[PDB]
Protein backbone atom coordinates (compact mmCIF):
# COMPACT_ATOMS: atom_id res chain seq x y z
CA UNK A 1 0.00 0.00 0.00
CA UNK A 2 0.92 3.76 -1.17
CA UNK A 3 1.76 5.71 1.59
CA UNK A 4 1.05 9.53 2.16
CA UNK A 5 2.30 11.42 5.04
CA UNK A 6 -0.22 13.75 6.24
CA UNK A 7 1.54 16.76 8.19
CA UNK A 8 -2.58 18.36 9.51
CA UNK A 9 -3.10 15.28 11.80
CA UNK A 10 0.13 15.59 12.76
CA UNK A 11 2.66 16.80 15.53
CA UNK A 12 6.55 16.49 16.51
CA UNK A 13 9.70 18.35 17.70
CA UNK A 14 11.84 19.98 17.80
CA UNK A 15 9.86 22.87 16.74
CA UNK A 16 6.11 21.14 17.79
CA UNK A 17 4.86 24.83 19.46
CA UNK A 18 4.86 28.04 17.37
CA UNK A 19 5.77 31.21 19.29
CA UNK A 20 1.95 31.73 20.97
CA UNK A 21 2.69 27.97 22.55
CA UNK A 22 -0.16 26.40 20.26
CA UNK A 23 0.45 23.06 18.21
CA UNK A 24 -0.27 24.29 14.66
CA UNK A 25 -3.42 22.16 13.51
CA UNK A 26 -4.06 20.58 16.96
CA UNK A 27 -6.05 22.08 20.02
CA UNK A 28 -4.88 20.72 23.80
CA UNK A 29 -7.02 21.40 27.22
CA UNK A 30 -7.53 21.09 30.56
CA UNK A 31 -3.69 20.02 32.02
CA UNK A 32 -1.66 19.12 28.27
CA UNK A 33 1.28 21.62 28.34
CA UNK A 34 3.08 21.89 24.55
CA UNK A 35 6.71 22.67 24.64
CA UNK A 36 9.18 22.32 21.47
CA UNK A 37 10.19 18.81 21.74
CA UNK A 38 6.73 16.98 23.15
CA UNK A 39 3.62 17.41 25.11
CA UNK A 40 3.43 16.71 28.34
CA UNK A 41 -0.33 15.69 28.28
CA UNK A 42 -0.79 14.78 31.96
CA UNK A 43 2.22 15.38 34.41
CA UNK A 44 2.32 13.23 37.80
CA UNK A 45 -0.02 15.28 39.73
CA UNK A 46 -3.31 14.28 40.94
CA UNK A 47 -5.95 14.24 39.45
CA UNK A 48 -5.13 15.37 35.69
CA UNK A 49 -6.60 15.53 32.49
CA UNK A 50 -5.58 16.86 29.44
CA UNK A 51 -5.65 16.08 25.87
CA UNK A 52 -4.42 17.00 22.01
CA UNK A 53 -7.16 16.76 18.61
CA UNK A 54 -6.87 17.67 15.47
CA UNK A 55 -8.70 20.89 14.83
CA UNK A 56 -10.54 19.40 11.82
CA UNK A 57 -11.99 15.96 10.67
CA UNK A 58 -9.67 13.66 8.22
CA UNK A 59 -11.27 11.71 5.64
CA UNK A 60 -9.25 8.70 4.59
CA UNK A 61 -10.72 5.20 3.73
CA UNK A 62 -7.34 3.74 4.88
CA UNK A 63 -4.67 5.21 7.53
CA UNK A 64 -1.80 4.67 10.33
CA UNK A 65 -0.94 6.74 13.13
CA UNK A 66 2.84 6.59 14.64
CA UNK A 67 2.41 7.77 18.29
CA UNK A 68 5.95 7.99 20.26
CA UNK A 69 5.49 8.67 23.91
CA UNK A 70 6.69 7.64 27.47
CA UNK A 71 4.85 7.43 30.49
CA UNK A 72 7.05 7.42 33.74
CA UNK A 73 6.49 7.34 37.36
CA UNK A 74 8.13 6.59 40.79
CA UNK A 75 5.86 3.05 41.56
CA UNK A 76 5.82 -0.38 40.08
CA UNK A 77 2.22 0.76 39.83
CA UNK A 78 0.90 3.75 38.19
CA UNK A 79 -2.07 6.04 37.13
CA UNK A 80 -4.28 6.10 34.56
CA UNK A 81 -2.93 5.95 31.21
CA UNK A 82 -2.69 7.63 27.95
CA UNK A 83 -6.00 6.98 25.03
CA UNK A 84 -5.16 6.99 21.30
CA UNK A 85 -8.48 8.53 19.17
CA UNK A 86 -10.33 8.44 15.93
CA UNK A 87 -13.82 10.34 16.72
CA UNK A 88 -16.87 12.08 14.84
CA UNK A 89 -15.99 14.92 17.71
CA UNK A 90 -13.46 16.47 19.46
CA UNK A 91 -13.23 15.22 22.92
CA UNK A 92 -11.09 17.83 24.58
CA UNK A 93 -12.45 17.29 27.87
CA UNK A 94 -14.39 14.55 30.02
CA UNK A 95 -13.24 11.52 32.59
CA UNK A 96 -12.56 8.76 29.66
CA UNK A 97 -8.67 9.22 30.16
CA UNK A 98 -8.88 12.91 29.80
CA UNK A 99 -11.21 13.14 27.09
CA UNK A 100 -15.02 12.89 26.53
CA UNK A 101 -17.06 10.34 27.17
CA UNK A 102 -20.12 8.44 24.50
CA UNK A 103 -17.78 9.08 21.81
CA UNK A 104 -18.61 8.22 18.02
CA UNK A 105 -15.88 5.58 16.94
CA UNK A 106 -12.44 3.82 18.53
CA UNK A 107 -10.42 4.62 21.51
CA UNK A 108 -7.00 2.65 22.06
CA UNK A 109 -6.60 3.25 25.59
CA UNK A 110 -3.21 2.33 27.16
CA UNK A 111 -4.48 1.35 30.69
CA UNK A 112 -1.87 1.90 33.32
CA UNK A 113 -4.17 1.13 36.41
CA UNK A 114 -5.66 -1.85 37.51
CA UNK A 115 -8.86 -0.72 38.89
CA UNK A 116 -10.67 -4.00 38.78
CA UNK A 117 -8.05 -5.76 40.79
CA UNK A 118 -7.25 -8.72 37.95
CA UNK A 119 -4.16 -8.41 38.50
CA UNK A 120 -4.02 -7.50 34.20
CA UNK A 121 -2.37 -4.41 33.89
CA UNK A 122 -0.54 -2.66 32.10
CA UNK A 123 -3.45 -3.60 29.36
CA UNK A 124 -3.60 -1.99 25.62
CA UNK A 125 -7.64 -2.07 24.89
CA UNK A 126 -9.33 -1.21 21.80
CA UNK A 127 -13.14 0.11 22.35
CA UNK A 128 -15.41 0.77 19.84
CA UNK A 129 -18.41 3.08 20.45
CA UNK A 130 -21.36 4.25 18.53
CA UNK A 131 -21.83 7.68 20.97
CA UNK A 132 -23.96 5.83 23.40
CA UNK A 133 -21.85 3.80 25.34
CA UNK A 134 -20.18 5.04 28.82
CA UNK A 135 -16.67 4.00 29.68
CA UNK A 136 -16.76 1.20 32.18
CA UNK A 137 -13.42 3.24 33.84
CA UNK A 138 -13.90 0.83 37.28
CA UNK A 139 -13.29 -2.53 35.30
CA UNK A 140 -10.93 -1.23 32.77
CA UNK A 141 -13.40 -1.24 30.42
CA UNK A 142 -12.80 -5.20 29.79
CA UNK A 143 -16.35 -5.86 28.75
CA UNK A 144 -16.67 -3.26 26.02
CA UNK A 145 -13.28 -3.82 24.79
CA UNK A 146 -13.04 -5.66 21.15
CA UNK A 147 -9.92 -6.63 21.53
CA UNK A 148 -6.42 -6.10 24.17
CA UNK A 149 -3.22 -7.03 24.84
CA UNK A 150 -1.08 -6.93 28.25
CA UNK A 151 1.76 -4.80 27.48
CA UNK A 152 3.93 -3.21 30.18
CA UNK A 153 4.91 0.39 28.48
CA UNK A 154 5.29 2.89 31.50
CA UNK A 155 9.00 3.40 32.42
CA UNK A 156 11.15 2.16 29.30
CA UNK A 157 14.15 2.79 28.78
CA UNK A 158 13.26 4.79 25.13
CA UNK A 159 9.83 5.66 24.17
CA UNK A 160 7.16 3.84 23.33
CA UNK A 161 6.32 3.31 19.99
CA UNK A 162 2.59 2.22 18.85
CA UNK A 163 1.66 2.08 15.66
CA UNK A 164 -2.29 1.71 14.58
CA UNK A 165 -3.32 1.07 11.39
CA UNK A 166 -6.95 1.31 9.62
CA UNK A 167 -6.26 -0.72 6.25
CA UNK A 168 -9.33 -2.71 4.58
CA UNK A 169 -11.55 -2.32 7.77
CA UNK A 170 -9.36 -3.94 10.00
CA UNK A 171 -7.47 -1.83 12.98
CA UNK A 172 -4.22 -3.41 13.75
CA UNK A 173 -2.37 -2.13 16.99
CA UNK A 174 1.57 -3.02 16.71
CA UNK A 175 3.91 -2.03 19.95
CA UNK A 176 7.57 -1.29 20.31
CA UNK A 177 7.87 -1.51 24.10
CA UNK A 178 11.10 0.75 23.92
CA UNK A 179 13.82 -1.75 25.17
CA UNK A 180 15.99 -0.35 22.06
CA UNK A 181 16.36 2.79 20.08
CA UNK A 182 15.34 0.96 16.65
CA UNK A 183 12.36 2.61 15.60
CA UNK A 184 11.38 -0.40 13.71
CA UNK A 185 11.22 -2.86 16.53
CA UNK A 186 7.31 -3.44 16.82
CA UNK A 187 5.24 -6.93 17.97
CA UNK A 188 1.83 -7.44 16.96
CA UNK A 189 -0.64 -5.98 20.18
CA UNK A 190 -4.25 -6.84 18.91
CA UNK A 191 -6.68 -6.66 15.82
CA UNK A 192 -10.37 -5.89 15.26
CA UNK A 193 -11.78 -7.83 11.72
CA UNK A 194 -14.95 -5.95 10.11
CA UNK A 195 -14.29 -3.02 12.22
CA UNK A 196 -16.58 -0.26 10.38
CA UNK A 197 -15.54 3.30 12.00
CA UNK A 198 -17.18 7.04 10.69
CA UNK A 199 -16.32 7.56 7.34
CA UNK A 200 -14.28 11.49 8.88
CA UNK A 201 -13.61 11.86 11.92
CA UNK A 202 -10.62 14.26 14.46
CA UNK A 203 -7.41 12.13 15.71
CA UNK A 204 -6.83 12.99 19.11
CA UNK A 205 -4.67 11.88 22.09
CA UNK A 206 -5.44 12.08 26.00
CA UNK A 207 -4.20 10.93 29.30
CA UNK A 208 -4.99 11.33 32.89
CA UNK A 209 -3.79 10.46 36.44
CA UNK A 210 -5.87 10.18 40.11
CA UNK A 211 -4.58 9.10 43.23
CA UNK A 212 -1.43 7.80 41.81
CA UNK A 213 -0.27 9.59 38.71
CA UNK A 214 2.36 9.16 36.00
CA UNK A 215 4.08 11.35 33.61
CA UNK A 216 2.21 11.07 29.78
CA UNK A 217 4.55 12.51 27.19
CA UNK A 218 3.88 12.44 23.66
CA UNK A 219 6.93 13.40 21.17
CA UNK A 220 4.89 12.68 17.95
CA UNK A 221 1.78 12.15 16.50
CA UNK A 222 2.33 11.16 12.76
CA UNK A 223 -0.64 10.28 10.48
CA UNK A 224 -0.28 8.66 6.82
CA UNK A 225 -3.12 7.78 4.07
CA UNK A 226 -2.55 4.44 2.85
CA UNK A 227 -4.11 3.93 -0.67
CA UNK A 228 -4.94 0.16 -1.87
CA UNK B 1 30.21 27.74 -1.89
CA UNK B 2 28.03 27.64 -4.62
CA UNK B 3 24.00 28.26 -4.91
CA UNK B 4 23.23 24.97 -4.88
CA UNK B 5 25.30 24.43 -1.88
CA UNK B 6 23.40 27.42 -0.52
CA UNK B 7 20.10 25.72 -1.70
CA UNK B 8 21.29 22.18 -0.14
CA UNK B 9 22.21 23.62 3.00
CA UNK B 10 18.52 25.02 3.25
CA UNK B 11 17.33 22.04 2.74
CA UNK B 12 18.80 19.91 4.85
CA UNK B 13 18.90 22.82 7.88
CA UNK B 14 14.90 22.14 8.01
CA UNK B 15 15.14 18.12 7.79
CA UNK B 16 15.28 17.93 11.69
CA UNK B 17 14.42 13.81 11.69
CA UNK B 18 17.09 13.56 9.23
CA UNK B 19 15.08 11.51 6.87
CA UNK B 20 16.61 13.27 3.46
CA UNK B 21 12.66 14.56 2.89
CA UNK B 22 10.89 17.71 3.55
CA UNK B 23 7.28 17.53 5.25
CA UNK B 24 4.74 19.70 5.90
CA UNK B 25 5.88 20.51 9.34
CA UNK B 26 9.10 20.79 8.17
CA UNK B 27 7.72 23.39 5.59
CA UNK B 28 5.78 25.21 7.75
CA UNK B 29 8.93 26.15 9.90
CA UNK B 30 11.17 27.39 7.09
CA UNK B 31 8.02 30.31 7.28
CA UNK B 32 9.67 30.90 10.16
CA UNK B 33 -0.05 35.07 10.10
CA UNK B 34 -2.91 32.55 10.10
CA UNK B 35 -3.48 28.88 10.38
CA UNK B 36 -5.67 28.69 7.17
CA UNK B 37 -3.40 30.71 5.17
CA UNK B 38 -0.39 28.60 6.39
CA UNK B 39 -2.39 25.71 5.37
CA UNK B 40 -3.08 27.02 1.82
CA UNK B 41 0.58 27.96 1.26
CA UNK B 42 1.83 24.20 2.52
CA UNK B 43 -0.67 22.71 0.21
CA UNK B 44 0.61 24.81 -2.49
CA UNK B 45 3.52 23.74 -2.30
CA UNK B 46 2.70 20.04 -1.73
CA UNK B 47 0.47 20.40 -4.70
CA UNK B 48 2.90 21.71 -7.21
CA UNK B 49 6.39 20.01 -6.23
CA UNK B 50 5.49 16.74 -4.53
CA UNK B 51 5.55 15.05 -7.99
CA UNK B 52 5.23 11.49 -6.54
CA UNK B 53 2.25 12.23 -4.21
CA UNK B 54 3.98 11.06 -0.98
CA UNK B 55 3.51 14.09 1.03
CA UNK B 56 7.51 14.79 1.06
CA UNK B 57 9.48 17.10 -0.89
CA UNK B 58 12.77 14.93 -1.44
CA UNK B 59 15.57 17.03 -2.33
CA UNK B 60 15.36 16.55 -7.05
CA UNK B 61 11.63 17.50 -6.19
CA UNK B 62 13.12 20.42 -4.17
CA UNK B 63 15.52 21.53 -6.65
CA UNK B 64 13.24 21.45 -9.70
CA1 LIG C 1 -7.69 1.47 34.54
CA1 LIG D 1 -7.54 -4.71 34.94
CA1 LIG E 1 12.48 15.28 7.12
CA1 LIG F 1 7.55 13.43 -2.91
CL1 LIG G 1 9.07 20.55 14.12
Amino acid sequence: PHRRFEYKYSFKGPHLVQSDGTVPFWAHAGNAIPSSDQIRVAPSLKSQRGSVWTKTKAAFENWEVEVTFRVTGRGRIGADGLAIWYAENQGLEGPVFGSADLWNGVGIFFDSFDNDGKKNNPAIVIIGNNGQIHYDHQNDGASQALASCQRDFRNKPYPVRAKITYYQNTLTVMINNGFTPDKNDYEFCAKVENMIIPAQGHFGISAATGGLADDHDVLSFLTFQLTE
Amino acid sequence: MSPQELQLHYFKMHDYDGNNLLDGLELSTAITMSEDELINIIDGVLRDDDKNNDGYIDYAEFAK
